[PDB]
C-alpha cells in the first residue's frame, strides 16, 4: 500500500 | 449416542491391539534406505509433489528411527536417471543422515527408476556389516514400472541367500516384482508391502517401520557382541579426537585404548568395539517386554474406586464405564493413562507399586 | 505491561517510603511477584540465609549465556532497594532488606501477620449471581460513560472528578461536554486487567494527605482476598478508601461486611470469540457482540444501521472515521481495534491467501494481514484528509537592515527549534508563537 | 515467564526413617523434612501464582496422594497463614496424618520391595494430564529419598527408574533428586537426573534442610538453561553383571534379549533367555592376544 | 502420431501376428515383462486366436481395453445367408444376432482377467454403442457395471481407475470374507445343516 | 602422510576401508536398461535435433547394424558427425524406429546398401529368438489341431492388408518389428552376468499364511550389586512422629542457624564454582597454537591413530601368522612415541616453552594411549612367551 509515499509527477 | 459410538469404535480398535506377545526382535539393526527419485515423484498426488513429502518425512523417521533405536546404523540409496545413487555411508550417526537428505532437496527427479541397481547396492552396503546385525531395507518405491539392466529374479534370490529383508511402501499401485520381492524376502509373509491410500496414512507407515522386526524360528543368530562402557571425561585444555582428528573440549575415553571420542554410540576408531552407555541398552528393553493390554471393565462390575489410580482423574459418569485395568495388578486407568502407559511410558504404575 | 507498568511506579516511591511499605508481609509477596524471574531465584535463597553474600557467587550462579538476564535482575533489585550493598575489606557483600526479609519469611511460614491478610467470616455468597453481576454492571457503568453513549445511570461524583483530572476522556467546558482522547480510546483497547490498573495508578497519584502507604497497602492486600468470604471490616484511612473502591465495583459492602469482587482477584495478575467482526471490501460491517459495551464502542467510529439479537451490522463512512479523528483517535488505532478483534472466517482466508502467495514466490515474505487492504487504506487516506492544510501561530519577522543580523536570527531560531520558514531571498522567516519571546529577547541583547 | 507444575515424589517408609533415626542423635527426624517440604511447597506456589503443586507418597504397601486430596477437618497450620499457602497446607497435614495411620494399621504387614518407582511412573502421569487439560505449562519433579535403611535388593528397581527418564526426556520435564542417607550417592537415581538436565543434591542432616531447598533445588523450567547445576557427583551410565553383579567396564551382551554379561556365562548359554551360542563365535572371543612365539 | 513413441517409456508393446508361433513368442515376452515388473501392454484382435484359450490372469491382466464392439463384417455373403436361414427357420432377428455374436467375444475377452477371487483387474469397453448393450452382458459382469458407469469419458475412467487400483491393493480384513465369500469346512457344513 | 613418509604397507592400508572402495566402484559399474532409443529421438526447411554420448552409446548397443555401419565410417568414410547426418536423412533411421517405409525418398544412398544387411541380420535375430514354447500358452498346436479342417476362408478382416496388385501392404512388417525389438530388449536382460502346475492352481482356496515368529520369556533375576531395627522400634518411631505432627508444627523453627546455614551455602557454592569452571567451556574450537603449527599436530595425531588402528587390528586377530605384521606395526607404533617427543623438544626450543605446555596437553591423550598399547603388548609378550 503505497501512502506515504511521495506523489507521482 | 456419539459417546457410545466411540466406545465401540475404540473396542473396535482395542481389538487389534487385544493380541500381544513378547516376539522376540533384533535390537540391533543395519537399514538402507532406498528412496525413488523419478519423474513419477513430480506428481502432484501428495501435495506438493511426491519428492517434496517423502524427503520431509524421511528426516523424521532417521530421528525416530534413531531415537528408538540407539545402537543401529543406517544408510542413504536414491533411484534416480537409471541408476541407484549413494548418498550416504552406512553408519551410526543420524546428523550424517539428516544432512543427505537436506542436501537431496533441491535436486531435480528425473529418469527411471531401478530396483535391480538400489538393490546391488544395497546388497554391497550390507555385506561388511557384522552377522549378528540383522539386515534390513525399507524401499520407498512410487513408480510403476521399473527398468533394469539384467534378470531381477536372480537379485532376489541373492537376497534370502543374504539374509536381507526388504520393505517395499507403494505410493500408486501393486506391482508383481515387488509384490514377490518382498514376500520372497519375508519367508513367504505378505503383509511387508504397503501402498498407502492418502497423506495421513504414509505418516503411520514410516513409524511403524521405526520399531524392529521379529525373527523366524528357524533362522539362528544367537551370539555375543564385545562392548564397552567409556566414561564421560572433563578436560581444561580441549585435545584431538581420534574419531575426527578436531580439537573437541570434552569427550568418552574408550576403556579399552583410552581413545577420546566425540560422541556416541560409534564403533570406537582405534579398537573397534562398539562403545554405548547403560541408557542405550535400556530404551530397547520395552520391546522384549512388552506391557500386556488393558481389557476394559464391564459396566456392571463393580469399580475399584471414583477416580483414576495414576493420574488421579475423575471417571465421567456418562452408559458404559470408561476405565481399563491392568490385569496383573487390578487397578483401572484412564482412557489419557491408557494411551500414556502403552506408548511413552513402558511400565504400569500399579504393577511398580504392588509389594511381592 | 502490567510487569512493567507497575514496576516503574514502585521504583518511583523513596527509599524511606519503600521501606515502610515492605513491613506488611502481604504487599512483599506481591511485589516479589513483580520482580523478574532471575529476581525471585535470588531472593528466594537469601530469605532462608541471615548471612551476607558476596556479589561474585550470585554471578556464578548463573551460566553464561543467561548473563544479560543477570545484569537486569540485580538493576532491578537496586532500583526497588531490595538488595543493599556493603564494601568493606576489599569485597562487595549484598543482604536483602530486613523488612523486606522478615515480611516475606512470615508470609511463607505460619508466624505472626498481624491480621495484614485479614479474617475470615464463614459467610459465603454466591459469586456467578450477585458479586458477578455487581462487578459487571459497575464496570459496564463507568466504562459506558468514558465511551460516550447516553446511559441513565451517573458515575459517582469522586469517579466523575478523577477521569476530568485524568488524562483519558477530556471533557471541555466551552463545548459543556466529556469527549475520548486518544488516550481514552487505548484505555478501551487494553484488556481488563490493563484496564484496571489505569484507574487504581491515577488514583494513587490523585490521593494527597489518606496515607500513600495505607491506600497501597490495602490494594495489594486486596489482591490476596480471594473472591466471596467476606472479611470483618484496618486503619480509617482505609475504610474511606474502601468505600472508594466500592463505587469502583472492586469491593462489595452488604451495606458492615465487605465482599471482595471478581476484580479483585483479576487484580492481583493475568488471569467464536465474543466481540469478533467481519469487515468485506464493500466497507459493511457485521459484529457478532451481543455486549452493550462492545455496540457502543463500535459506534463511535462505525455508522450503526441495524441490529439482531444474534449480531450487529454497519458500515464504515466518511462520517463515521472523520467523526473520531476529530474527537482525537488516531487511524492506527482504527485499525488495531478491527484487526484485534477480526472474525475466524477472515483469519483463515487471509491465511489461504498468504499461502499461496508463499507458493507462488516463497523467496519474498510479507506480514499476514487480516482486514483488506483497501479498507485499511481509505481509512489512512481519510485521516491524511484533516491534516490536508498546516495551519501555526506565529509572528513574522523581515525588514533587516543588514543581512548578517537576519541570518543569526534565523539561526538562533532554528537552534531553539522554533523557526518555521524562512528565505534568505526576500529576509523573512516566521517563527512559531511559543518562541517569539525568546526571538524577541535575544533580539533586543 | 510461565507457570510451572511442580510434583513431589517423597519415600516415607517407617522402616527407613527409623533406621536414619536411630543411626542419627536425632530422633523424628521425619517431622523436619516434612515441615520443610510445607515451605518449600510455599515457596513454589510465591513464585507465581498461576502455578500448581502435586506431592505423592510412597508408603510400605502402595502409594498415595497427599496433593491435591482426592474427590471420592484439624487445626494443625496457623489460621491467619495466607489462604492460598494454608490450603495445600492443610490439605497435605491431613493426608500425611491419615497416611501415618494407615501405615500404623499396616504395620503387621511386610513389605519385601520398595515403590519409589511406582510413585514415579504416577508423577509422570500427573504431569502428562496437567499438560493435556491446560493448551500449556512446564512441568518438574522432585524426589526425596532416604539411605540410610538397608534395602534388600534394588536390581528389580533399574527398570522401572530407568524407563522415567526417556519419559521424563519426551516432555522435557527435569526431574531432581534429593537424597537423605548415609551413602554419599545411589547408582540409578542419580544417573536419573544427570540424563533429563535435573539437580542431584545429597544431604547429611535433615537440619537446614530449607536452606538447601531453596537455593538449589528451586530452579524452575523456566530459566533452567541459564542457571548452572550445583551438582558435584558424576554418573557413570555402566549396569552390574548378570552374573558377577560387578559393575563392568568392558564386557558381553548376547543380541537376543540384550543383556549384559561381565565373562562368558557357564554353559555357552544365557542366563536370561536360555538360548544356546555357537561355540567357534565365543571360542573367537576367547581367543589370547596374539603374540610373537 | 508418435501415440505409440509415449507408449514405449511405460511399457514394451507386443503385438499378435498371424503367424502363430510369432505370437507365442509374443506372449512369452508379453508375460515375462509383466512379472520382472517391466510391464508390457499387448494388442491383439478380440476375435482371434489369443482371446480363445489363453488366460490373462493376476499380474497378467490388471486392466482390459475393448477397442470398439467386435462387430462381424455385415457386408459378408456368408453373414447374411446364415442371418436369413436363422430369421426363417429360428426366428431369430438379425439384428439380435449380430449383437448377440459381437457380445460374446468381447464378454470372453474380458472374462479373462480374473482366475481367483482376490484377483482384481479394470474392464473397459471403450465405444458409443457399447451404452444400451448392458443387458446383453454375462449376469455377473453386469452386476458389477453401475449406472454411473455406462457413459463415461476418458478423463472419468482414468480417474475412477486411478481409485479402484489404490484400493484393492490394500490389505482386506479377513472377517469380511471369513464365512461370505469363501467358506471353511465348518461354514459348509453350517450351511448344509441350514438348507435341510 | 601414512604411506610416504611413515611407510606403512600400502596393501594394509585399504584393509580398514573396504566399504569406501566398494562404494566408488559401483559408482561407475552400473548401466541403466535397455529401452527404445530410437524413439526419443524426436526431429522437432530446417529441424534441429539433439544428441547425447549417452544416446549414441545405447543406439549401438540396441542395434548393432548401425555399429556395424559407422564402425566402417568412422575415420575412413567420413568424420563423425557426418555420419548421424547421414543416418537420420536415410531410410535405414526410419526402419529401425518402425516408422512405415514410403515411397521410395531421398533417404541416404550410403546407409540404404546397408539394408539388404540389417534385413539379414534380423532373420538372423528373429531364428535365434525362435525357440520350443510352453504347451499351456502355445497357438501353433491350436490352430493344428485339426490339421483337415478345411471351412470357409475368413473375410479380408481378419487378414493383412493387401495393395490393389496383390502385394502386402507393408504394416504387417512394422508390427514384427515392435515384437522383435521387445523380444531383443527382454533377452537381453538375461544376461551370463511342475512350474506351470503351480500357477495354475487357485490360491485364494489354499491355506493362509502363517506367522512363525520366535518367543522368548526373560528371566529377571539378577544378581544384586557386588563391591535392621525391630518391629517394636517402628511402632515406637511413628507414634511419636504421630504425636508430634498432631500435638504442633511449627514451621519457624524450619529457618537454619548461622553457622549451620553458612556451611550449608558454603558446600553449595563450592560445588557450583567447580560446575561453572565447566560449563563456561564444554567450525573448529579456537586454538591458541599457530596455524602451521596446529596443521602439523593435526597431521602427527592423524597418523599415530592410523597406526594403533592397524595395531589393534593385527594384535586382536586372534591368529598367530599375524605376529610377523604385528611385529612391524609394532615397531612403526614405538617410533611414533619418539616422533611426539622430538617434537615437544621441537616446540621447547622453538616456542621457548611457551606453546609447549598447549602443544604436550593436546597431544597428551594419544601418547597416552600408545604408550598403554605397548605395555599391555611387552606384559602379554613376557609371561606367555617364556
Ligand atoms: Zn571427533
Ligand atoms: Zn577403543
Ligand atoms: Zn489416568
Ligand atoms: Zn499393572
Ligand atoms: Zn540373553
Amino acid at each position: 500500500s503505497t501512502i506515504g509515499k511521495t506523489a507521482l509527477g | 449416542a456419539s459417546l457410545v459410538a466411540s466406545i465401540v469404535e475404540a473396542r473396535k480398535k482395542r481389538t487389534a491391539k487385544k493380541n500381544i506377545t513378547p516376539y522376540q526382535r533384533g535390537i540391533i539393526r543395519s537399514l538402507i534406505l532406498t528412496l525413488d527419485c523419478s519423474e513419477a515423484m513430480l506428481e502432484k498426488d501428495l501435495r506438493p509433489n511426491r519428492h517434496a513429502m517423502i524427503i520431509q518425512y524421511a528426516i523424521d523417521f532417521v530421528h525416530e528411527f534413531f531415537d528408538q533405536n540407539p545402537i543401529s546404523q543406517m544408510g542413504i540409496i536414491i533411484m534416480r536417471n537409471g541408476l541407484a545413487q549413494l548418498v550416504s555411508q552406512v553408519s551410526g550417526n543420524p546428523q550424517d543422515h539428516i544432512d543427505a537428505l537436506k542436501s537431496i532437496r533441491k535436486q531435480e527427479p528425473k529418469g527411471n527408476p531401478s530396483l535391480q541397481n538400489a538393490l546391488e547396492m544395497a546388497r554391497g552396503l550390507l555385506l561388511p556389516v557384522p552377522a549378528h546385525c540383522t539386515r534390513e531395507v525399507l524401499i520407498v518405491f512410487g513408480s510403476l514400472s521399473t527398468t533394469d539392466p539384467g534378470d531381477i529374479h536372480q537379485t532376489i534370490d541373492s537376497l534370502v541367500s543374504e539374509k536381507i529383508r526388504v520393505k517395499v511402501l507403494g505410493l500408486s499401485a501393486q506391482v508383481a516384482i515387488c509384490k514377490e520381492l518382498c514376500k520372497a524376502t519375508n519367508y513367504g509373509d505378505e503383509s511387508f508391502y504397503k501402498i498407502l491410500l492418502d497423506e495421513t496414512h504414509l505418516k503411520e507407515l514410516f513409524n511403524e517401520a521405526v520399531t524392529p522386526l521379529p525373527v523366524n524360528k528357524i533362522n539362528k543368530g544367537f551370539t555375543l557382541v564385545k562392548m564397552g562402557f567409556p566414561t564421560r571425561i572433563f578436560e581444561d585444555t580441549p585435545t584431538f579426537c581420534s574419531c575426527h582428528s578436531k580439537l573437541v573440549y570434552g569427550g568418552y575415553f574408550c576403556p579399552n585404548c583410552h581413545s577420546k571420542v566425540c560422541s556416541l554410540p560409534t564403533v570406537c576408531p582405534c579398537c573397534d568395539l562398539m562403545l554405548i552407555l547403560s541408557t542405550h541398552l535400556a530404551r530397547s528393553y520395552h520391546h522384549l517386554m512388552p506391557l500386556k493390554t488393558f481389557a476394559e471393565v464391564p459396566t456392571t462390575e463393580k469399580f475399584r474406586s471414583e477416580d483414576c489410580f495414576s493420574c488421579q482423574s475423575r471417571f465421567p459418569i456418562l452408559l458404559t464405564s470408561s476405565r481399563y485395568r491392568c490385569e496383573d495388578c487390578k487397578q483401572e486407568f484412564c482412557v489419557d493413562c491408557d494411551v500414556f502407559i502403552h506408548e511413552i511410558l513402558h511400565n504400569c504404575p500399579g504393577c511398580e507399586s504392588k509389594p511381592v | 505491561s502490567l510487569k512493567h507498568s507497575v514496576t516503574q511506579y514502585l521504583e518511583e516511591i523513596p527509599q524511606q517510603v519503600q521501606n515502610r511499605l515492605y513491613t506488611s508481609p502481604a504487599t512483599c509477596l506481591a511485589i516479589y511477584r513483580i520482580l523478574p524471574p532471575l529476581a525471585k531465584f535470588f531472593i528466594m535463597a537469601m530469605v532462608f540465609n541471615e548471612n551476607e553474600v558476596p556479589l561474585l557467587d550470585l554471578d556464578k550462579w548463573v551460566n553464561s549465556n543467561g548473563k544479560l538476564q543477570f545484569q537486569n535482575a540485580i538493576k532491578s533489585m537496586k532500583s526497588l532497594h531490595l538488595l543493599i550493598p556493603n564494601k568493606s575489606s576489599g569485597t562487595l557483600m549484598i543482604n536483602l532488606n530486613p523488612t523486606f526479609k522478615i515480611s516475606l519469611r512470615n508470609a511463607l511460614t505460619g508466624g505472626e501477620v498481624q491480621n495484614s491478610f485479614g479474617v475470615v467470616v464463614e459467610e459465603n455468597v454466591v459469586s456467578l449471581d450477585l458479586l458477578d453481576e455487581y462487578s459487571a454492571n459497575k464496570w459496564e457503568t463507568i466504562l459506558h460513560f468514558m465511551v460516550g453513549t447516553p446511559l441513565a445511570k451517573i458515575p459517582s461524583e469522586k469517579v466523575l472528578n478523577l477521569l476530568k483530572h485524568s488524562k483519558l476522556m477530556e471533557e471541555v467546558n466551552s463545548t459543556g461536554e466529556f469527549k475520548i482522547t486518544n488516550e481514552g480510546f487505548q484505555f478501551l483497547l487494553q484488556e481488563i486487567n490493563s484496564q484496571l490498573w489505569t484507574l487504581l495508578l491515577q488514583y494513587l497519584k490523585m490521593i494527597e494527605t489518606m496515607d500513600l502507604v495505607d491506600v497501597l497497602h490495602f490494594i495489594f492486600m486486596l489482591g490476596a482476598l480471594e473472591v466471596g468470604k467476606a472479611y470483618k471490616i484496618l486503619s480509617e484511612t482505609q475504610r474511606i478508601m474502601l468505600q472508594d473502591m466500592r463505587d469502583y465495583g472492586l469491593v462489595f459492602q452488604k451495606h458492615s461486611i465487605f465482599y471482595p469482587t471478581k476484580l479483585a482477584l483479576m487484580l492481583t495478575s493475568d488471569t467464536i470469540p465474543d466481540g469478533s467482526l467481519i469487515v468485506e471490501t464493500n466497507f459493511k460491517i457485521y459484529s457478532y457482540s451481543n455486549s452493550p459495551l462492545q455496540i457502543a464502542v463500535l459506534s463511535l467510529f462505525v455508522h450503526l444501521k441495524a441490529r439482531f439479537v444474534n449480531m450487529v451490522l454497519g458500515q464504515i463512512t466518511r462520517e463515521s472515521i472523520r467523526r473520531a479523528l476529530t474527537n482525537g483517535i488516531t487511524a492506527d488505532q482504527i485499525i488495531a481495534y478491527l484487526e484485534t478483534h477480526a472474525h475466524p472466517q477472515m483469519r483463515r482466508l487471509a491465511e489461504e491467501k498468504l499461502e499461496k502467495k508463499l507458493e507462488l514466490d516463497p523467496n519474498c515474505k510479507e506480514p499476514l494481514q487480516v482486514l483488506p487492504p483497501t479498507v485499511v487504506d481509505q481509512i489512512r487516506l481519510w485521516q491524511l484528509e484533516l491534516d490536508r492544510v498546516i495551519t501555526y501561530e506565529g509572528s513574522l519577522y523581515s525588514d533587516f537592515e543588514t543581512s548578517q543580523e537576519y541570518n543569526l536570527l534565523s539561526k538562533y531560531a532554528q537552534d531553539i527549534g522554533v523557526l518555521l520558514w524562512k528565505d534568505d531571498k526576500k529576509k523573512k522567516f516566521f517563527i512559531s508563537k511559543e518562541g517569539n519571546s525568546q526571538v524577541l529577547d535575544f533580539a533586543k541583547r | 515467564e510461565s507457570p510451572s507444575l511442580l510434583t513431589v515424589i517423597i519415600e516415607i517408609a517407617p522402616k527407613l526413617w527409623t533406621t536414619f533415626d536411630e543411626e542419627g542423635n536425632e530422633k523424628g527426624s521425619i517431622i523436619k523434612v516434612l515441615e520443610a517440604l510445607i515451605v518449600f511447597l510455599n515457596a513454589h506456589l510465591a513464585f507465581n501464582s498461576a502455578n500448581k503443586v502435586a506431592v505423592i507418597a510412597a508408603y510400605s504397601q502402595g502409594i498415595k496422594y497427599l496433593y491435591p486430596e482426592s474427590t471420592s477437618d484439624l487445626k494443625i497450620i496457623n489460621s491467619d497463614m495466607y489462604r492460598r499457602f494454608r490450603n495445600v497446607d492443610e490439605t497435605l497435614v491431613e493426608e500425611i496424618y491419615k497416611l501415618f495411620e494407615l501405615e500404623k494399621k499396616q504395620i503387621e504387614q511386610n513389605s519385601q520391595r520398595s515403590t519409589l518407582a511406582g510413585a514415579m511412573s504416577a508423577g509422570l502421569t500427573y504431569v502428562n494430564r496437567i499438560s493435556k487439560e491446560s493448551v500449556s505449562l512446564k512441568s518438574r519433579l522432585l524426589v526425596l529419598t532416604c539411605g540410610s535403611g538397608s534395602s534388600k535388593d534394588e536390581i528389580f528397581q533399574y527398570i522401572p527408574i530407568m524407563n522415567c527418564i526417556f519419559s521424563a526426556t519426551k516432555m522435557k520435564c527435569p526431574i531432581d533428586v534429593v537424597k537423605i542417607g548415609g551413602s554419599k550417592e545411589s547408582t540409578f537415581l542419580q544417573q536419573t537426573t544427570d540424563a533429563t538436565n535435573g539437580v542431584y543434591l545429597h544431604v547429611e542432616s535433615t537440619e537446614g534442610l530449607i536452606q538447601y531447598l531453596a537455593t538449589a533445588m528451586f530452579i524452575d523450567p523456566s530459566l533452567r538453561p541459564i542457571i548452572v547445576k550445583p551438582n558435584h557427583g558424576s554418573v557413570d551410565f555402566r549396569t552390574s553383571c548378570y552374573l558377577t553383579g560387578r559393575v563392568v567396564a568392558v564386557g558381553f551382551i548376547c543380541s537376543v534379549c540384550l543383556c549384559v554379561l561381565s565373562i562368558i556365562p557357564p554353559g555357552n548359554k544365557c542366563p536370561a533367555c536360555d538360548s544356546q551360542f555357537d561355540e567357534h563365535v565365543i571360542a573367537k572371543l576367547k581367543r589370547k592376544p596374539v603374540v610373537p612365539r | 502420431m508418435g501415440i505409440l513413441d509415449e507408449v514405449w517409456k511405460h511399457k514394451l508393446i507386443l503385438v499378435e501376428t498371424p503367424d502363430a508361433q510369432e505370437t507365442s513368442l509374443a506372449l512369452e515376452t508379453y508375460r515375462k515383462a509383466c512379472s520382472n515388473g517391466r510391464g508390457a501392454i499387448l494388442l491383439s484382435v478380440a476375435r482371434g486366436k489369443v482371446s480363445e484359450g489363453i488366460d490373462f490372469d493376476h499380474q497378467y491382466g490388471r486392466t482390459v481395453l475393448m477397442i470398439g464392439i467386435p462387430f462381424q463384417y455385415t457386408e459378408s455373403r456368408i453373414l447374411k445367408a446364415r442371418l436369413e436361414f436363422m430369421r426363417e427357420n429360428y426366428r431369430i432377428r438379425e439384428n439380435d444376432f449380430l449383437s448377440f455374436d459381437a457380445m460374446r467375444h468381447a464378454a470372453q475377452c474380458l472374462g479373462r482377467v480374473l482366475r481367483g477371487k482376490d484377483d482384481y483387474g479394470v474392464m473397459v469397453l471403450a465405444d458409443r454403442r457399447f451404452s444400451r448393450k448392458r443387458s446383453q452382458l454375462p449376469k455377473w459382469i453386469a452386476q458389477g457395471l453401475s449406472d454411473a458407469d455406462l457413459n463415461l469419458s476418458t478423463d472419468m475412467a482414468i480417474s475412477n481407475t486411478k481409485q479402484f487400483l489404490r484400493t484393492m491393493a490394500q490389505p482386506t480384513d479377513p472377517k469380511d470374507q471369513e464365512g461370505v465369500s469363501v467358506w471353511s469346512y465348518e461354514d459348509l457344513i453350517k450351511h448344509q445343516n441350514s438348507r435341510k | 602422510e601414512t604411506v610416504i613418509n611413515a611407510g606403512l604397507p600400502p596393501s594394509e592400508f585399504w584393509s580398514t576401508r573396504i566399504p569406501l572402495l566398494r562404494a566408488f566402484a559401483l559408482s561407475t559399474s552400473q548401466k541403466v536398461g535397455p529401452y527404445n532409443v530410437l524413439s526419443t529421438i524426436k526431429p522437432v526447411n530446417k529441424v534441429n535435433v539433439n544428441l547425447s554420448r549417452e544416446k549414441i552409446l545405447n543406439i549401438f548397443e540396441n542395434y548393432p547394424i548401425v555399429k556395424k555401419a559407422y564402425t566402417d565410417n568412422v575415420p575412413k568414410n567420413f568424420k563423425e558427425p557426418e555420419f548421424w547426418a547421414r543416418f537420420f536423412s536415410s531410410k535405414l533411421f526410419r526402419k529401425l524406429r518402425g516408422e512405415k517405409i514410403m515411397q521410395n525418398d531421398r533417404g541416404d544412398v550410403i546407409i540404404d546398401r546397408y539394408l539388404t544387411l540389417d534385413q539379414e541380420f534380423d532373420r538372423k535375430d528373429d531364428d535365434m529368438l525362435l525357440h520350443p514354447v510352453k504347451k499351456i500358452i502355445d497357438l501353433d498346436g491350436n490352430i493344428q489341431d485339426d490339421p483337415v479342417v478345411r471351412g470357409n476362408r475368413p473375410d479380408f478382416t481378419m487378414q493383412p492388408g493387401v495393395d490393389i496388385n496383390g502385394n502386402s501392404d507393408g504394416t504387417v512388417d512394422i508390427l514384427k518389428g515392435m515384437n522383435r525389438l521387445s523380444e531383443k530388449m527382454i533377452m537381453a536382460l538375461k544376461n551370463e552376468y511342475n512350474d506351470e502346475r503351480n500357477e495354475l492352481k487357485i490360491d485364494d482356496l489354499n491355506e493362509s499364511y502363517k506367522t512363525n515368529y520366535a518367543i522368548i520369556h526373560l528371566k529377571r533375576n539378577a544378581h544384586e550389586k557386588t563391591t535392621k531395627v525391630s518391629n517394636q522400634q517402628m511402632l515406637q518411631q511413628l507414634s511419636l512422629v504421630m504425636d508430634n505432627l498432631i500435638n504442633k508444627l511449627d514451621l519457624n523453627q524450619v529457618v537454619p542457624n548461622n553457622e549451620v546455614s553458612n556451611k550449608i551455602n558454603k558446600r553449595v557454592i563450592t560445588a557450583i564454582k567447580i560446575n561453572a569452571k565447566q560449563a563456561k567451556h564444554n567450525l573448529e574450537v579456537k586454538s591458541t597454537l599457530p596455524i602451521d603449527l596446529l596443521e602439523s599436530c593435526r597431521m602427527l595425531h592423524t597418523t599415530c591413530c592410523e597406526f594403533l588402528k592397524h595395531f589393534y587390528i593385527h594384535f586382536q586377530s586372534g591368529e598367530q601368522k599375524q605376529a610377523s605384521t604385528v611385529k612391524k606395526l609394532y615397531n612403526h607404533l614405538k617410533d611414533c612415541i619418539e616422533k611426539l617427543n622430538e617434537l615437544f623438544q621441537d616446540v621447547l626450543n622453538g616456542d621457548g616453552e611457551s606453546m609447549s605446555n598447549t602443544c604436550t596437553a593436546y597431544l597428551k591423550p594419544v601418547l597416552n594411549s600408545i604408550t598403554l598399547a605397548t605395555h599391555k603388548y611387552d606384559e602379554y609378550f613376557n609371561e606367555y612367551n617364556n
